[PDB]
């Protein structure tokens, strides 16, 4: 198979497809709540900038490398999304996946409207994000963490990027929910993730697909996503303050 | 042998009551059996033991059917 | 082609043996041929001087089985004895020659040639009563 | 790195030669550089030397399940390879437009001629059948890689000997060279490649060219044709523009040459079998020239293994024993424990808040 | 314990700068070296050269194992070659496995050493290859065969200097205690004294 890795069995069917325990029932909740979030910046020592974001069942680690050699008059912004194989219900092929490339492009087309590349001619910035565990909305964590890492790496930006996520209930009276989990995401019909700049009040990225076809529900999904991105800001406000207070006092 | 009754031991066509070969250990297979057994016999009437087993009932009957086929 | 058909059909093998099935051979080399180790001369009971052994045998008998001998003793009566070759010393139990013999149950004869059940020199010099060389045997008496 | 460039004096001299119908190494137009074969010890392994080129051939088989459809045949891999040591230019991934034409020539010749009998390589159908796998390597490049590669593949396939099996009823069994004798293969014919080079727009040709003569030529014509009189592939290539009498002349030439080469190959395989059957010594070792300055041989040697016990004993005895400061593990809360100099507080809390 | 039949041939191929085939018994390895030449700008180093080692098997394609055994060979030749005399250049070592019969790494090290010596590369000291394989009881066997390698409970390979017989490279298979590690190291130190004599006699014959 692969001549650069250790070869095992050619085929391997996971026991979930043989799992005789029937799918359980998620439950119910209040759709006006947010999972408590703990954020830490400046984690890695060998990285120019890093941040670790954890909320409920989500664990994502992002690191930012400094400018390197090689629209110039402007610098590029390379991105790379990759999730740990021991994440989710099943295993994943190490070489890659189309979903990862889709999330990488959804990251690149969302973090460029924030940094000002007109200050790094002929240079480039590289951002790497890793998902240790998938326990809910993922693209709402690869944006917050990769934006905290950039601000902590001493690059000049217009503002931060704060993300959120939503999902649609499958009942006869569907209602959008805030911060869904895997028990509330695999039983859903549609999902939406927004990227709002809290001060400039400008939407950076939008993505959504599903079974909701009336152009009056998506207005609410968008504006409650904006309210979520306006409610996640203070925690990220005190995280970079603590990061700089600790980093500066070490000199 | 004692897998069957005495009456089924005779050699009627030759008027004997028991008849086998022993004059050919080379071109046959029952004769090497007979060699091992005859030498076990000349070797056993001294009150000692012949280490290494010899045969069993089922083994001998499958061998004799094999030899009939061949 | 016809002989080959008769072989294949009637379930008879025409494959000479392999290295490890051959190599476990009695070394009848010119620089050291076979000759009886004297403790076995003790343990056995020679008759190559005091009694006569010969054999009639069919035309072409490159490999003798049958032998006998009848003489008279110091009284006058006629001692009878039949002497059959004792080939048990070159087929050890659970060997390769022994499994081989267990498979090729009976030496097959078609009317040009023979087909040795054994390899083709173990008996076709070393077991056949020819010449007047020494030869292990079994003499009933 | 790259290969040395070609001057403008050698080109003039080679073309003056070719015009004059005399070659560098003395051999006339319709000649080969003489050949020299050498056999390994385990079956299906040979080293052919055409002039100063070397190719290593090695056949090997294996038992697999036969895909879906073609339930009563076997598969036949091939893999040419160019070793970085063959010549300066060869680079593991920077000569990708010669490998393709070479693998193709080799595969079309060997696999479309139907000389190997892939009919009788089954055990069951729908179940395990033998999957052979040829392998060639180029060791030293001096021109005409494909004639040597073809002769190498031929000899390697005509010297192999499979394992062998017993099948009766519905039951398998696998033997070994001591339990049962390895078995040969079935080879219908002997397809042998020939190459021709054309010089100054088809006016002259030269059989079996070497590497300088390969850089002063327009294009190449290959004609692969097994014994008797039966052509099996042709592939014009290079920079050539051909007539119609010339293809026929070339076909005649290739006929003659393949006749002679098959003569040689048969004689060499026969001699090798005679040697293997007499009972003498064979192998790569007993092929090294002894009449030559650059060879040396040494039989076995006990060196003196009389002292190692004493030295090891004194060494073990003469060094400091493990020390005895043992460390303690600390328990914070089930799940995490720390060993080392430790941390002052139990854990951080409200450090900055 | 006794090393088996040894043979070697030099200057086989005409295209490389130096060639050396070293076969010890039945196994054999062929090697060639190109002298100090130009190097890609993205890989060159000042005040030093760059060593490149690639290994090719006979059946299949190289994988993780062949590169893991390529690092050892490159880091062993790096400690005896005076690269500082040739900066901004490249030295490459290529190894081809022709036949395998057991103790292949030692024969590869000897092939590399004889190819470097033939190629005329400044060297600080020669190096050797000795493989030990102790059986299921403790009976040491030197230069084993794959028949004994299959049965043996531990196989060890060492690379030894040619000045004070120190230890350069060590790759071990199987589990053992330190006492027989010491006794097989001493056996290797005793064995290299004959290989270096084979080296000297071969080069003395070459310049006859």
């Amino acid at each position: 198979g692969d001549h650069r890795r250790i070869r095992g069995p050619e085929e391997s069917q996971p026991p979930q497809l043989y799992a005789a325990d029937e799918e359980e029932a998620p439950g119910t909740r209040d759709p006006t709540r947010l999972r408590p979030v703990y954020a830490r910046a400046g984690l890695l020592s060998q990285a120019k900038g890093s941040a670790y974001l954890e909320a409920g069942g989500t664990k994502v680690l992002c690191a930012v490398s400094g400018p390197r050699q090689a629209a110039a008059l402007r610098g590029r912004l390379l991105c790379d999304f990759r999730r740990a194989p021991f994440a989710g219900r099943r295993r994943r092929a190490p070489p890659g996946g189309c979903e990862e490339r889709e999330l990488a492009l959804a990251l690149q087309e969302a973090l460029e409207p924030a940094v000002r590349l007109g200050r790094y001619p002929r240079a480039q910035l590289e951002v790497s994000a890793l998902l240790l565990e998938d326990g809910g909305s993922a693209l709402a964590a690869a944006l917050t963490a990769a934006a905290l890492a950039l601000a902590d790496a001493g690059v000049e930006m217009y503002d931060l990027v704060v993300g959120c996520g939503l999902s649609l209930a499958p009942g006869p009276a569907p209602t959008w929910l805030l911060d869904p989990t895997r028990l509330e995401e695999e039983r859903a019909a549609a999902g939406l993730t927004v990227a709002l700049m809290p001060v400039l009040n400008q939407v950076a990225g939008l993505l959504g697909s599903g079974e909701g076809g009336l152009t009056e529900s998506w207005a609410e999904a968008v504006r409650l996503g904006l309210e979520g991105c306006q409610r996640l800001y203070p925690v990220l406000q005190q995280s970079l303050v603590r990061a700089a207070r600790r980093r500066g006092a070490a000199a | 042998t004692g897998s069957c009754a005495e009456e089924e031991f005779h050699h009627y066509g030759l008027a004997l009551d028991k008849y086998t070969h022993f004059t050919s250990p080379i071109r046959r297979y029952s004769d090497i059996v007979v060699h091992r057994l005859l030498m076990a016999a000349i070797s056993k009437d001294k009150k000692m033991e012949i280490k290494g087993n010899l045969f069993s009932n089922k083994d001998l009957e499958e061998l004799c059917r094999h030899i009939n086929n061949r | 082609g016809e002989i080959a058909t008769i072989l294949v059909e009637n379930s008879i093998s025409v494959i000479p043996f392999s290295e490890a099935q051959m190599c476990e051979m009695p070394v009848n080399t010119p620089e050291s041929p076979w000759k009886v180790s004297p403790e076995e001369e003790q343990k056995r009971k020679d008759l190559r001087k005091s009694h006569l052994v010969f054999s009639i045998d069919p035309k072409g008998c490159e490999d003798v089985n049958d032998t006998l001998s009848v003489r008279t003793l110091n009284n006058g009566n006629l001692e009878l004895g039949v002497h059959i070759a004792d080939v048990t010393h070159f087929v050890a139990p659970n060997s390769y020659i022994d499994i081989e013999a267990r498979t090729r149950a009976t030496t097959y004869y078609l009317a040009d040639r023979r087909y040795d059940m054994l390899p083709s020199v173990l008996s076709a010099d070393l077991c056949s009563l020819l010449g007047g060389v020494d030869r292990y045997a079994v003499s009933i008496m | 790195m790259k290969e040395t460039p070609l001057s403008n004096c050698e080109r003039r001299f080679l073309l003056r030669a070719i015009e004059e119908k005399k070659r560098l190494d003395g051999r006339q137009t319709y000649d080969y550089r003489n050949i020299r074969i050498s056999f390994g010890t385990d079956y299906g392994c040979c080293i052919v030397e055409l002039g100063k080129t070397r190719v290593l051939g090695q056949v090997s088989c294996e038992l697999v399940s036969p895909k879906l459809n073609r339930a009563t045949e076997g598969i036949l891999f091939f893999n040419l390879e160019l070793s970085q040591m063959a010549a300066p230019a060869f680079e593991p991934g920077r000569q990708s437009d010669l490998l393709v034409k070479l693998n193709r020539l080799m595969e079309r010749c060997l696999r479309n001629s139907k000389c190997i009998d892939t009919e009788s390589l089954c055990v069951v159908a729908g179940e395990k059948v033998w999957q052979i796998r040829v392998d060639l390597h180029l060791l030293n490049h001096d021109g005409n890689i494909i004639d040597a590669a073809s002769i190498a593949a031929i000899v390697a396939l005509c010297h192999f000997r499979r394992p062998d099996v017993s099948v009766q009823g519905d039951e398998v069994t696998l033997y070994t060279p001591e339990e049962r004798d390895p078995v040969p293969l079935s080879i219908h014919h002997m397809p042998i490649c020939v190459s021709f080079a054309f010089f100054q727009q088809g006016t002259y040709l030269l059989v079996d060219p070497n590497e300088r003569e390969e850089r002063v030529m327009d294009g190449l014509l290959v004609i692969a044709m097994n014994k008797h009189r039966e052509i099996c592939t042709i592939q014009s290539s290079g920079g050539i523009m051909l007539l119609k009498d010339q293809v026929l002349r070339c076909s005649k030439i290739a006929g003659v040459k393949v006749a002679e080469i098959t003569e040689l190959i048969l004689k060499a395989l026969e001699n090798d079998q005679k040697v293997r059957k007499e009972g003498g010594k064979f192998g790569f070792a007993e092929s090294i020239a002894n009449q030559r300055i650059t060879a040396f041989k040494m039989e076995k040697a006990p060196i003196d293994t009389s002292d190692v016990e004493e030295k090891a004993e004194e060494i073990i005895a003469e060094a400091e024993p493990p020390s005895e400061v043992v460390s303690t593990p600390v328990l914070w809360t089930p799940g995490t424990a720390q060993i080392g100099e430790g941390v002052e507080n139990s854990w951080g809390d409200l450090e900055d808040s | 314990c006794s090393l088996r039949h040894f043979a070697c041939e030099q200057n086989l191929l005409s295209r490389p700068d130096g060639s050396a085939s070293f076969l010890q018994g039945d196994t054999s390895v062929l090697a060639g070296v190109y002298g100090p030449a130009e190097v890609k700008v993205s890989k060159e180093i000042f005040n030093k050269a760059t060593l490149e080692v690639i290994l090719r098997p006979k059946i299949g394609l190289p994988g993780v194992a062949e590169k893991s055994r390529e690092r050892l060979i490159r880091n062993t030749c790096e400690a005896v070659v005076l690269g500082t005399l040739h900066p901004r250049t490249s030295i490459t070592v290529v190894l081809q496995v022709v036949s395998d019969a057991g103790s292949l790494l030692a024969c590869c090290l000897n092939a590399a050493c004889m190819a470097l010596v033939d190629a005329g590369v400044p060297m600080r000291a020669l190096f050797c290859g000795v493989a030990c394989a102790l059986d299921s009881d403790g009976t040491l066997v030197l230069d084993p065969t794959s028949k004994q390698e299959k049965e043996a409970r531990a196989v060890l390979t060492f690379a030894l200097d040619s000045v004070e017989r120190k230890l350069l490279m060590s790759s071990t298979k199987g589990l053992y205690s330190d006492t027989e590690l010491q006794q097989c190291l001493a056996a290797a130190q005793a064995a290299s004294q004959h290989v270096f004599r084979f080296y000297r006699e071969s080069l003395q014959r070459r310049y006859s």
